DNA sequence: CGTAGGCACGTCTGCTCGGCTCGAGTGTTCGATCGCGACTGAGGA
């Protein structure tokens, strides 16, 4: 039931041999001759053509990985509940400026 | 890194293209390098070495900004530092330049960063010591393994 | 040497420009008008610069600049034209530079600017405290800069903590407004289980952890340990960390420090620490002779306390003279030469036992005069001159 | 300021590599008209014109990674570029398979590992008709 | 007609709070020997 030298002279001997295979294969001069639900994605969109039109698309994605990476933003978006709230804060910091101003004029 | 020295093939040459125009140069010897033995450890992402270097790479990039300044008190803008590194937040270039700087708002040398009177700049060979090229390959192969596992 | 000179008289100025040196009373123009004081200092000031430029720049790149102007001089010492080329040969401060700065890539000229244009000294006077809440070791280093010999330093500074974790190195950078240094500490846990402390070199022994205290884990600090300028340090530890360097450290430098270090404190813990010293072969022989005297003030500000013979008797007697007989000597052999060096010391030294009467005891003059008497020198290879001559100091 | 070179491999078919390695071998500035390269703006696409004839050729990615090394001794060795690219002369068809050494053939195919979960781009642009849309419907779909 | 006293941004200042890493410190598990009594063949009364 060894625990020290079987674990350890076998992970030596493993080494020994991966560095000789490696070795004998790299300097080869040898030529080398030329050789989970199983769901789709569908998507519809609803657009406003020019003049007046309300055509709606139906769109699907068989290609797993641009599912993934479309489904993941969505789940990411959902859960996000920005340049509106950049201008929101600007208002703000306007309001508080005037009320700071209002104040400075009660002071004096 | 085992190295294998194998010669070229008969086909290939060498390429140098820059502004200018072509050049060519032979090639007769290429070696086909193994598996790696690593003697540097690459830090983690978010680890303390990670947000050292980065703190580090910033500070030694804003000290050779300061001995490029020709001004005689030394001054830098801070959009040449994010133009630099836009990815970092102003607050931790700020706190770079909080000691060893200070920010003119008027009169003279405005919106510049002016270095601070009493600050000795360090020598050539300090900057040297604090950071390493080998840190700064460790941190690229942290960064560019972050954005492929991502 | 160098920094007792430089703070007794100005200081040494290595490369002047043409007074450039004014402090002192002679002109460094000519070499026929300088002291021989001040020129014995010049050569021992110029080999120890050298020193540090070979740390700067690693000592196979000195040896490779040294060999440049040997070859460049023996391709010059060939020709024959009337010195078109044999001003190959002469040596310059601008050539040497250059020729670092050649092999090597990096250039010295704030080392050069420093330790050769300045004419200065440093001096380090240093204090810790460990805080125990945040684990940390607060320094305090500060320089006395307006002494006569002196100049600031503001370079980087290495201190070598020995804690139980084994031995740290820190890099400190000494600006002129820096006074506190904050490094971090290491665990305690080689006093939960007895365990070795290991060493600055690959080694660790078993050390006697009743005099530490129980909330640090240091043993202790060495600022500059590789003498890396030209310093004088004067650190304030405790007298237990004094010994545990004098006993347990693997330099000599700062084993002599340590013994220069325990004549401040005549705790009978340092008369047990510089003993074991003296007793302690596979320790070098020069900090063994430098114990005997250590020992010797120690004893002489413990009188009154002292328990039992004179220091370093029985030492002596245990050592150097027969078993069966303790107050004859054995005859002399000294073929060991490090144990000879060690005799011959060791009565110089006993003989700076004092009593409270402030007379030398007569047990310690009469134990002087029977190694005098029972010298037997009949048997050794090697001549009794300087053993006699120490046996009259 | 400092731009890091380029530097690529071109491949040339074996007649016409033995004209032009006769040529830089000679090293005249006879071989400056004889070689000329004009490349595509398809980015992948040019002609090399050896003595004035002109061969098709291809950009394409390489498997592996090489880098140009410069010495001075013969013992220390400092990289000057990275290679990945090659001119071969006579998207997928960008890609090469095998390196460039004999025992490096078939590498991405064999001697490289592969994890797998362009298409970023084209989700990016499904976001963006999503964003110019009103309503959008969306099911994980079975058979259809 | 001119002429000095009030509104928007930009960048920095400073303090607060929450989160993440990382190592020291402490308790818990499990193989590695140490010792005791016993098993079991073995050469002389």
């Amino acid at each position: 039931r060894f625990s020290v030298a079987e674990h350890q002279e076998r992970y030596k001997e493993e080494c020994q041999r991966i560095f000789d295979l490696q070795n004998k294969v790299l300097s080869s001069t040898e030529v080398l001759s030329t050789d989970a639900t199983g769901r789709c994605l569908k998507i519809y969109r609803t657009f406003r053509d020019e003049e007046g039109k309300e055509y709606v698309r139906c769109e699907t994605v068989r290609k797993p990985a641009v599912i993934d990476a479309y489904v993941r933003i969505r789940t990411t978006k959902d859960e996000e509940f920005h340049r509106e709230e950049m201008r929101k804060e600007r208002r703000r910091i306007q309001e508080q400026l005037r009320r700071l101003k209002r104040n400075q004029e009660k002071e004096k | 890194a085992p190295i294998y020295l194998h010669k070229m093939p008969e086909t290939d040459f060498l390429i140098i293209r820059t502004r200018q125009g072509y050049y060519i140069r032979e090639l007769v010897d290429i070696f086909v390098v193994g598996q790696q033995c690593p003697l540097f450890e690459v830090p983690g992402p978010n680890s303390k070495r990670a947000n050292t270097h980065i703190r580090d790479f910033l500070q030694v990039f804003i000290y050779r900004l300061f001995w490029k300044s020709k001004d005689r008190p030394r001054r830098i803008r801070m959009e040449d530092i994010k133009k630099a590194f836009p990815s970092h937040s102003e607050s931790s270039i700020r706190k770079r330049l909080k000691l060893c700087a200070d920010f003119k708002r008027t009169g003279m040398d405005s919106n510049w960063w002016v270095l601070k009177s009493d600050f000795r700049l360090p020598t050539e060979e300090e900057i040297r010591a604090m950071v390493s090229p080998e840190q700064c390959c460790a941190y690229y192969s942290m960064i560019a393994a972050e954005q492929r596992l991502k | 040497k160098i920094v007792a000179y430089e703070l007794k008289t100005g200081g040494v100025l290595l490369h002047p420009i043409f007074n450039p040196a004014s402090h002192l009373h002679f002109s460094i123009k000519h070499p026929h008008t300088l002291s021989w004081e001040y020129y014995s200092m010049f050569q021992c000031k110029a080999h120890l610069v050298m020193r540090l430029i070979e740390n700067r720049i690693s000592m196979e790149f000195m040896l490779q600049v040294f060999n440049k102007l040997l070859s460049l001089a023996s391709t010059a010492s060939s020709q024959k034209f009337q010195s078109h080329m044999w001003s190959q040969m002469l040596v310059s401060t601008s050539g040497f530079l250059k020729s670092i700065s050649n092999v090597s890539g990096k250039d010295i000229q704030p080392l050069i600017k420093q330790w050769v244009d300045q004419s200065g000294v440093v001096k380090f006077y240093g204090s810790f405290a460990f805080n125990r809440k945040r684990n940390v070791l607060e320094l305090e280093i500060k320089q006395d800069y307006t002494s006569p010999g002196t100049q600031k330093y503001v370079g980087p500074l290495k201190v070598t903590v020995q804690e139980l974790d084994g031995s740290f190195n820190h890099t400190l950078q000494i600006e002129e407004n820096s006074l506190k240094h904050d490094i971090p500490c290491h665990s305690k846990s080689r006093r939960n289980k007895k365990k070795k402390i290991p060493l600055m070199n690959g080694e660790e022994v078993d050390m006697d952890l009743s005099a530490m205290d129980a909330d640090s884990p240091l043993l202790w600090i060495r600022i500059d340990p590789d003498m890396s300028v030209l310093r004088k340090v004067e650190f304030e530890q405790a007298d237990f960390m004094w010994q545990y360097q004098l006993r347990y450290e693997r330099d000599v430098v700062a084993q002599q420090e340590s013994i220069l270090a325990l004549e401040k404190f005549p705790t009978p813990a340092s008369r047990l620490a510089l003993t074991d010293i003296l007793e302690q072969e596979q320790c070098f022989y020069r900090v063994r002779m430098s114990a005997c005297f250590c020992l010797a003030k120690i004893a002489n500000s413990m009188v009154s306390t002292w328990t039992g013979p004179p220091a370093m008797k029985s030492l002596f007697t245990r050592m150097f003279c027969c078993k069966s007989c303790p107050n004859i000597v054995k005859t002399n052999n000294f073929m060991s030469f490090q144990s000879y060096f060690l005799q011959k010391t060791m009565p110089v030294a006993m003989a700076l036992l004092r009593d409270v009467h402030n007379l030398c005891p007569k047990e310690v003059l009469t134990f002087i005069l029977d190694l005098i008497k029972y010298n037997d020198n009949r048997k050794n290879k090697f001549s009794d001159n300087y053993y006699r001559a120490e046996m009259i100091d | 300021p400092h731009e890091l070179e380029s530097q690529f491999i071109l491949r040339l078919p074996p007649e016409y590599a033995s004209t032009v390695r006769r040529a830089v071998q000679s090293g005249h500035v006879n071989l400056k008209d004889r070689l000329t390269i004009e490349l595509h703006p398809d980015g992948r696409h040019g002609i090399v014109r050896v003595d004035r004839v002109p061969l098709a050729s291809k950009l394409v990615d390489l498997p592996c990674v090489m880098e140009s090394l410069k010495t001075i001794d013969k013992k220390t060795f400092y990289k000057t570029a990275d290679i990945c690219q090659m001119l071969v002369s006579t998207e997928k068809k960008f890609i090469w398979n095998h390196g460039i050494t004999l025992p490096l053939k078939n590498v991405r195919k064999r001697r490289f590992r592969k994890t797998a979960k362009d298409v970023e781009k084209e989700v990016k642009r499904l976001l963006s008709t999503d964003a110019e849309a009103v309503s959008t419907r969306w099911e994980i779909i079975a058979e259809d």
